[PDB]
RNA sequence: CGGUCCGGCCGGGAACUCAAAGGAGACUGCCAGUGAUAAACUGGAGGAAGGUGGGGAUGACGUCAAGUCAUCAUGGCCCUUACGACCAGGGCUACACACGUGCUACAAUGGCGCAUACAAAGAGAAGCGACCUCGCGAGAGCAAGCGGACCUCAUAAAGUGCGUCGUAGUCCGGAUUGGAGUCUGCAACUCGACUCCAUGAAGUCGGAAUCGCUAGUAAUCGUGGAUCAGAAUGCCACGGUG
């Protein structure tokens, strides 16, 4: 019914916020199923550390894009509202499939 | 290795037979990695043996070796300008492997029309003590014999 | 057998007979075969000259050896006088397709000189 | 009773499901001369088996994703050993003696940088 | 890379938000096998006439920072170096400096 | 190299200037920067001096010139010997 | 010249993220652009006023933008309608409506990047160079430093040959990862030449 | 387990690979000998893991006035209706050569034809593009789905199962040179690939010399990606044999 899912680039925070996000679920809502991580899109980055030759010479970079989805199949009035406005989710990308 | 002195990695025996030593043979015949391929060279050639000698396949490729292997092996020990090619006692662990390696040599160096085919009529020389592999040993072997001087 | 100009060695088999003919090849070979309805496996021992007629109709129809020769032939000396890039490069022994001439265009160069 | 054991070579994951009677070999809903062409690796997915008086004894029902042929082989062996551990975990003596219970840690070793491969230098000019 | 340089690449994605509408419906119609020839041979002409400028061929992406076309990153929008540079001082969310 | 459904190359400019010939009956050399141009059959009797880099080079419109471009023709690298 | 930069090895162990915001590959690079934008503003216009790093957080597009400052008396000033004209700029440049906090320093010797400000105004105004570095290491130790490396390269007192100079106190430990390496640069454009400040202070073991 | 298109497909089942959060867990801790009674060493057991378990990031003092003042910033010196800028084309792809570095080769462990097996890791909404249709085919139309473990790009290829050819310059190798077409973009002529037809150069393991690699390593087969309208034998990476 309704597909919530919760992008960051950090681990910690991202779970941190999963926690919340579950919290809110908890108190107004029903049911709920909890965190489920999903892989690590590792972006990788390679990048020549020297402006001038040097081709043996690379730094090996990594985005972490941290993947959480919390699933509810159901909708409440009350929990429907105090999500949208009540998350919190300072650094994370919420993307909420009503 | 400078330092290091460990324990060789285990190899598991022939799927047909149960020889670590054909694993071996099959390691030695194999580059870029096809195993599957030179194992059936490997096992046609056995055939073939068997079907000319008419004995066991695994008896035959063991007394063919024993035909091609050499007790003493020369070393160059490079103190003064002129060659100092020294004989050494080889261990019966490396031998086997070097004659292996020897047979590979000749089957290689053949012409018949198969791989397997070759190397089948290398193993016959072999067994009659007239191929390339044996010649190779018998000279490697005359090699230190003229040199078994030094120690 | 002489199929299109040149003879033919009657060791070989069908799709590879064809090919030692000029402007004819495999998969040319393969549509000659299809077209008559006879499989590649057969030899040129073992067929009829009825077979073989049809066969070399088939190898006609297509432009072959000597005549196919005459129209790149011609095309190439068109281009000569023409001057163009395609032309001057046939004329110097040079690249045409796009290659570092720099190096590594041995093959219309042939072997190095000094 | 039915009997799990989880099998690792290189980057496969295998699956044995291990239940007493009747002796048969499937993997991927597929017998052993169907699913796998070469007879080495047959023989070493037949090789934990092979020391133990079994048979018949047991139906191996078993899946595997990941991995080669031989490395598919030898996960499916590593999952059999796994499975044989937790039907028993007494007999495992032998098993150790044989080199069967630990996983490798010969593993896909990463290609590195400025290096043409894993461990190999691009073939260079000393001066 | 030059200041010259940053500002003809800014006039040409300039000319590009511009004319992009008028570009693309006479790509579709150039596509178009349903289609009159007359009509095909104006469009083209068209095009042939219109801004090289306009064109994304000649939009060659810059360091959205400094203005090196080489070492470009449709990440980030910077040069290597200097991705390397922000990355280090923390300035990118994400970019660790990491191992596999 | 184009497909035939999408249309061989032709430069507005260089038609037109080659219509007025044609109309005009001058001929005579014509100058011509773009070389990307397909001979056409009204383009047959007219020299073209094309832009090889330095210099305008007249080459002469052939019939044995139809599925060609203009700056083939043009020797834009020079060579001489080592 | 060789080693990493350890403000970027330490961006997910001990160090908080400077750059705290999540967008996709197709609204990133644009975001990121427009973030350094921002900074290089802020560089701009407090640099007579102390200031060290800027921390970027932007939810429900809305940004709010922490600030790590040592003196809020001349940053904030005796009023916020300055603090609501940055923000407009700010916002101005980034697109979306723009919203700040402001962090004070404690301990503000403690941070490098001020210290490494306060050299390089050192070096502009013309003192003595090796004086003031070590008077800064001293002042570093006082406040309750456990190490302090400062190290500065080239051009010095206007020497036709770059002299490479640094002070080392306490223990700095770059290569352990749970240590708190604090490490700042700022590159001074004096009359000779640039003279690049590099400073390090280890804070604790954590 | 019930139920059936014999499709995980499903009423269901949350058991487990999986996935990534929090961890346990490997420490010379355990047994012995050796050894100054110590550090430690050489073994042994248990144990998934062994003496740093593997790999990576990690480069102290500093060297070479090493590289870059064309990422950036710079002290200055100079051009300042020109050593400045805008356009158009040429070029940077020249070509008697000399070298370096990658790739394909010389064959039957092979070449090709015809059946068939194993993935891993990626990348995507001015995007990928099932299904159906037409094209030898690259690709088109047609029309769903996927901000994407769901939709896709992509069938992994070696391997295996048959068939052949019978060591020839070969059914080796595919160069080059031409022809007929398809995308991409304002536009492939210098100057992109690719679909195809032909063509069949050298080369039958390479002189002196030299180079990499200690185990999943080399050797070797494929699969991605990043810079890309467009274009990798490079490079970064992922996996197969080994
Ligand atoms: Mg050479």
């Amino acid at each position: 019914r309704i597909r919530i899912r919760l992008k960051a680039f950090d681990h910690r925070l991202i779970d941190q916020a999963t926690a919340e996000i579950v919290e809110t679920a908890k108190r107004t809502g029903a049911q709920v199923r909890g965190p489920i991580p999903l892989p690590t899109r590792k972006e990788r980055f390679t990048v020549l550390i020297s402006p001038h030759v040097n081709k043996d010479a690379r730094d090996q970079y990594e985005i972490r894009t941290h993947l959480r989805l919390v699933d509810i199949v159901e909708p409440t009035e009350k929990t429907v509202d105090a999500l949208m406005r009540l998350d919190l989710a300072a650094g994370v990308d919420v993307q909420i499939s009503l | 290795p400078r330092r290091r002195v460990i324990g060789q990695r285990k190899i598991l025996p022939d799927p047909k037979f149960g020889s670590e030593l054909l694993a071996k043979f099959v390691n030695i015949l194999m580059v870029d990695g096809k195993k599957s391929t030179a194992e059936s060279i490997v096992y046609s050639a056995l055939e073939t043996l068997a079907q000319r000698s008419g004995k066991s396949e695994l008896e035959a490729f063991e007394v063919a070796l024993e035909n091609v292997r050499p007790t003493v092996e020369v070393k160059s020990r490079r103190v003064g300008g002129s060659t100092y090619q020294v004989p050494v006692e080889v261990r019966p662990v490396r031998r086997n492997a070097l004659a292996m390696r020897w047979i590979v040599e000749a089957a290689r160096k053949r012409g018949d029309k198969s791989m397997a085919l070759r190397l089948a009529n290398e193993l016959s020389d072999a067994a009659e003590n007239k191929g390339t592999a044996v010649k190779k040993r018998e000279d490697v072997h005359r090699m230190a014999e003229a040199n078994k001087a030094f120690a | 057998a002489r199929i299109a100009g040149i003879n033919i060695p009657d060791h070989k088999h069908a799709v590879i007979a064809l090919t030692s003919i000029y402007g004819v090849g495999k998969t040319r070979s393969k549509a000659i075969l299809a077209a008559a309805g006879i499989a590649e496996d057969v030899k040129i021992s073992e067929l009829s000259e009825g077979q073989i007629d049809t066969l070399r109709d088939e190898v006609a129809k297509f432009v072959v050896e000597g005549d196919l020769r005459r129209e790149i032939s011609m095309s190439i000396k068109r281009l000569m006088d023409l001057g163009c890039y395609r032309g001057l490069r046939h004329r110097r022994g040079l690249p045409v397709r796009g290659q570092r001439t720099k190096t590594n265009a041995r093959t219309r160069k042939g072997p190095r000189k000094p | 009773n039915q009997y799990y054991g989880t099998g690792r070579r290189k980057s496969s994951a295998a699956r044995v499901f291990i239940k007493p009677g009747n002796g048969k070999i499937v993997i991927n809903q597929r017998s052993l001369e169907q699913y796998f062409g070469r007879e080495t690796a047959r023989m070493v997915v037949r090789q934990p088996l092979e020391l133990v008086d079994m048979v018949e004894k047991l139906d191996l029902y078993i899946t595997v994703k990941g991995g080669g042929i031989s490395g598919q082989a030898g996960a499916i062996r590593h999952g059999i050993t796994r499975a044989l551990m937790e039907y028993d975990e007494s007999l495992r003596s032998e098993l150790r003696k044989a080199g069967f219970v630990t996983r490798d840690a010969r593993q896909v070793e990463r290609k590195k940088v400025g290096l043409r491969k894993a461990r190999r230098r691009p073939q260079f000019s000393k001066r | 890379a030059k200041q010259s340089m940053k500002a003809r690449e800014v006039k040409r994605v300039a000319l590009a938000d511009k004319y992009f509408a008028k570009r693309a419906e006479l790509k579709a119609i150039i596509s178009d096998v349903n289609a009159s020839d007359e009509d095909r041979w104006n469009a083209v002409l068209k095009l042939q006439t219109l801004p090289r400028d306009s064109s994304p061929s000649r939009q060659r992406n810059r360091c959205r920072q400094t203005g090196r076309p080489h070492g470009f990153l449709r990440k980030f929008g910077l040069s290597r170096i200097k991705v390397r540079e922000a990355a280090m001082r923390g300035e990118i969310p994400g970019l660790k400096k990491a191992s596999w | 190299p184009r497909s035939l459904k999408k249309g061989p190359f032709i430069d507005l400019h260089l038609l037109k200037k080659v219509e007025k010939a044609v109309e005009s009956g001058d001929k005579k050399p014509l100058r011509t920067w773009s070389r990307r141009s397909t001979i056409f059959p009204n383009m047959i009797g007219l020299t073209i001096a094309v832009h090889n880099g330095r210099q305008h080079v007249p080459v002469f419109v052939t019939d044995e010139m139809v599925g060609h471009k203009l700056g083939e023709f043009a020797p834009t690298r020079t060579y001489r010997g080592h | 010249g060789q080693k990493v930069h350890p403000n970027g090895i330490r961006l997910g162990i001990v160090k908080p993220w400077n750059s705290t915001w999540f967008a996709n590959t197709k609204e990133f690079a644009d975001n990121l652009d427009s973030d350094f934008k921002v900074r290089q503003y802020l560089t701009k216009e407090l640099a007579k006023a102390s200031v060290s790093r800027i921390v970027i957080e932007r939810p429900a597009k809305s940004i709010r933008v922490t600030i790590h400052t040592a003196r809020p008396g001349i940053v904030i000033g005796k009023k916020g309608e300055d603090v609501e004209k940055l923000r407009k700029v700010v916002a101005d440049i980034a697109g979306v409506p723009a919203q700040i906090n402001i962090a004070e320093v404690r301990k503000p010797e403690l941070d490098a990047k001020l210290v490494a400000d306060s050299i390089t105004s050192q070096l502009e105004r013309r003192v003595m160079f090796r004086r003031a570095m070590k008077r800064a290491v001293q002042n570093a130790m006082r406040l309750g430093a456990k190490g302090i490396k400062v190290e500065v390269s080239g051009r010095l007192g206007g020497a036709e040959i770059a002299r490479t100079e640094w002070y080392r106190e306490g223990r700095v430990p770059l290569h352990t990862l749970r240590a708190d390496i604090d490490y700042n640069t700022s590159e001074a454009h004096t009359t000779y030449g640039v003279i690049g400040v590099k400073v390090w202070i280890f804070k604790g073991e954590i």
